[PDB]
């Protein structure tokens, strides 16, 4: 159903920007607002319908001591948003206190396009975990929504920070976060930094501006993730029943994306298929085997290749994964967008459960163990100090995370029967 | 309705007792015990009996049409009568 | 474009029709419309399509 | 037919004026009387058409020991209306002895407006409830006027003394007050301090200022309730057309209303018929069930959608009340008025028969029965003393209002043939 979005971080506040930008630019839609003179398709989720057919995107920014929202208001594309949603340290517990003083004027501007909604489904999160002011308030704010609303969704679209190293209390806040995106979210969007870094210093020759191109590059996968509801086909058309066949269990909720072209400004769908199941497609990085995989497929398809395409994949046993039960891979199909120029118009995208993000996970378990057990890298912060005088939730979320990576490894072998 | 002739032929009934009714209660101010409530009793069940009647042939393929009943339809009360 | 729209006022839009009767009478289906075993269904044809669609062809 | 208006306490000649003024400002009517510029409409029943074309509102203002009629005195609506209307302790027996020795020349005021006037439909009453002067003067007139008119009929507008308190004597002075309007009036219009008050610090900032808004409020809500007279269409272009469907039974009279926007400065009826049902949007505060609906609409109107808008909303069941009988909402239409910039242009009112505010009227009754049981807050009073040596009139109003609250809990069973 309706869906409303809400935005706190520098870079999840740089993404909505971009998404509702290409939002605007893809439908019919001016950025004053208007409905454009050309405009069959459904803008009836996150954009309001108001009085001069006025799409006005059902988003809520959150934000603490603004700078970005500075350069957002100054902008022509401040009039297609901000039907007044705009509200005004580093630490995960800073963010924490803060957002708890005022969670009150905030919840009320929650159950404000609460009740401005007529239908409700999700809360769709735009997030960057250990971005310093979003951690813990975006924690705190999780926990909040999981409180009020145990009738709706919460989809989490975040990057992991990882750079390969810079801040030595980043992860005590990421595992803090991460402790709190495993029990207070429904589904969790995972993104690698180092990982679209490296594809975008790959297809381009940047180094510096990755922020304007990242920004680029989630907005086109966030974006072709809602193209079957924002042009309406009829599988999955709602929210809820394309997340039941993405989550196998409640413990494994975490979601691998790729994109079919890296870039796409005529080769078949079995062509792009076999790159797809090539990981330079895949933006995300024993064996390591999915648990099920699903892919949206948006172009000039024919209906009969399809199916030979999958027969013949079937058959070459490209998908490299072994899973404990009789979970397969699941074909979708959408609409190419018109109004935009696109070469190559087949464009694909998956969604799959694999467990090498454990990996990375124990990469950061291990990094956290390590400050730890030195213990001149948690530096003495003060708003961790009188939040925890003992600091035991670190070591609660450590339990957390040691029994997620423990289910993890035992859905790795052929029994689930067994648990980790 | 004029065309379909028991309706018609009921609603003549329908403005006939508003008559007898607004003339009778008019002529005393204290109560009707010279036969006045015989009279109006009858009428009453007459009045039930005459709506309930026609509102069960009545129910031409106009939106307005099938939404006046719907607000008498309210608690089905010319229904459950 | 009747032969189009036929199909697709059954065989969406029709996910919301049937949720609502997940959870009697055949009015209030219309009215949640217009904005497992057993149903009735029903739709009017009009006189020049009816002549080459058949009202058979809505039972299969 | 012609309706001549009568106010008295400060807060009713307070909106007597902002009611005048609202008038002026809407009618092409100048603040000296004349006709506008630009100037159809109907302004034959509460201004006189004098000699040069000057509508003179026909309005009788009663006060004794003037204040605020001073600040009326000085003002360029001071020459719109007084063609001489205005006549020169806060007990309601002090109020009752004082309108009893002049009771005569101000009914021959009254008298002399009546001939003034051609025809004759009703006296429409200013009324503040325990205001101290304007109780018991205020019973007394409409004693009178019940009695020397036995042919018109008696609307009365007052505000219901609830600010959760301050006076001690105010509950017997509103009791003896209730008594008169349940037996010499023909139909009131109720309203309360505190839910008006909370709508005003709930849509504004405000604490302090709330009667200047106040008087904002009530002035829409009357003349919403009399547009489809002064802006005639066809139905209901009587007061007692109006005032028939609007009483089930001589003994209920009390009307709730609403405002659907709560602030004005493009929805369709079909949502703010859903608003006003909200009790947001409703201004007057075992289950209590409306008897009798009405409401009227003034907008940009499609004729097709408010009828199948009346389907969907009987359908949906928003309409909680359970009634005894055959009673049901009825519709109204009424028009828009020029001059007046107006965004959403779509404005509703509510009138309705709800058995709520019987609860209030027990607040009063248990209030009032309390301190008469103490016995230290009648205070004895003189006036209420040689008025009634044994104070066995609030014994009288006692009972009627007993009597009352039963015929309301009787009206709430779902057979009235059985009485309470």
């Amino acid at each position: 159903r309706e869906i409303i979005t809400l935005q706190l971080g520098q870079c999840g506040n740089q993404i909505g920007f971009e998404f509702w930008k290409q939002l605007c630019a893809e439908h019919g839609i001016s950025p004053e607002g208007i409905v454009e003179e050309f405009a069959t398709d459904r803008k009836d989720v996150f954009f309001y319908q108001a009085d001069d057919e006025h799409y006005i995107p059902r988003a809520v920014l959150l934000d603490l001591e603004p700078r970005v929202i500075h350069s957002i208001l100054n902008s022509p594309y401040a009039k297609l948003y901000n039907p007044e949603n705009i509200y005004l340290g580093n630490n995960w517990a800073s963010g924490f206190s803060q957002g708890e003083k005022i969670h009150e004027d905030i919840f009320d501007i929650i159950d404000r396009e609460a009740d401005g909604s007529d239908s409700l489904e999700g809360f769709v999160l735009c997030h960057s975990i250990a971005g310093g002011t979003g951690s813990g308030l975006g924690s705190y704010l999780l926990e909040r929504l999981n409180d009020r609303y145990p009738k709706k969704l919460v989809q989490t679209y975040s990057v992991f920070p990882n750079q390969d190293e810079d801040v030595v209390v980043q992860p005590y806040n990421s595992l803090l976060t991460l402790k709190r995106l495993t029990q207070n979210a429904d589904c969790v969007v995972v993104l690698d930094n180092t990982a679209l870094n490296r594809i975008a210093t790959d297809r381009l020759h940047i180094q510096n501006p990755s922020f304007s191109q990242i920004n680029q590059l989630v907005s086109t996968i966030m974006s072709a993730s809602t193209t079957t509801l924002r042009y309406p086909g009829y599988m999955n058309n709602d929210l809820i029943g394309l997340i039941a066949s993405l989550i196998p269990t409640p413990r494994l909720h975490f979601l691998m994306t790729g994109y079919t072209p890296l870039t796409t400004d005529k080769t078949t769908v079995l062509d792009v298929m076999r790159r797809l199941l090539q990981p330079k497609n895949v933006m995300v990085s024993t064996n390591h085997c999915y648990i099920a995989i699903l892919n949206i497929i948006q172009g000039e398809v024919d209906p009969t290749q399809v199916h030979k395409s999958l027969q013949r994949i079937r058959e070459r046993k490209l998908a490299n994964f072994i899973p404990w039960g009789p979970a397969s891979i699941q074909v979708a199909l959408s609409r190419k967008s018109p109004y935009l120029p696109s070469a190559h118009r087949v464009s694909g995208l998956m969604m799959a459960n694999h467990t090498s993000i454990s990996s990375l996970f124990e990469r950061t378990c291990r990094q956290y163990d390590k400050l730890r057990k030195r213990e001149a890298f948690l530096e003495q912060f003060r708003k961790e100090d009188m939040f925890k005088d003992n600091f035991d939730e670190m070591d609660t979320s450590r339990e957390i995370v040691q029994q997620l990576i423990d289910e993890y490894h035992a859905a790795t072998r052929p029994d689930y029967i067994s648990w980790g | 309705f004029i065309l379909l002739k028991p309706v018609f032929h009921c609603l003549n009934e329908i403005l006939d007792l508003c008559h007898s009714f607004c003339s009778l209660v008019s002529q005393n101010l204290g109560p009707l015990d010279e036969r006045g409530a015989a009279q109006l009793s009858i009428l009453v069940k007459g009045f039930s009996r005459q709506s309930s009647l026609l509102f069960k042939i009545l129910s031409h393929q106009i939106n307005s049409d099938l939404a006046q009943l719907l607000l008498r339809l309210d608690y089905n009360k010319y229904y459950t009568q | 474009e009747y032969l189009q729209a036929m199909r697709n006022f059954f065989l969406d839009t029709m996910y919301d029709f049937y949720t609502s009767i997940f959870d009697q009478n055949v009015s209030f289906l219309n009215v949640q419309l217009q904005e497992l075993d057993g149903l009735t269904l029903s739709y009017k044809v009009p006189w020049p399509v009816d002549i080459v669609i058949s009202l058979e062809c809505q039972k299969i």
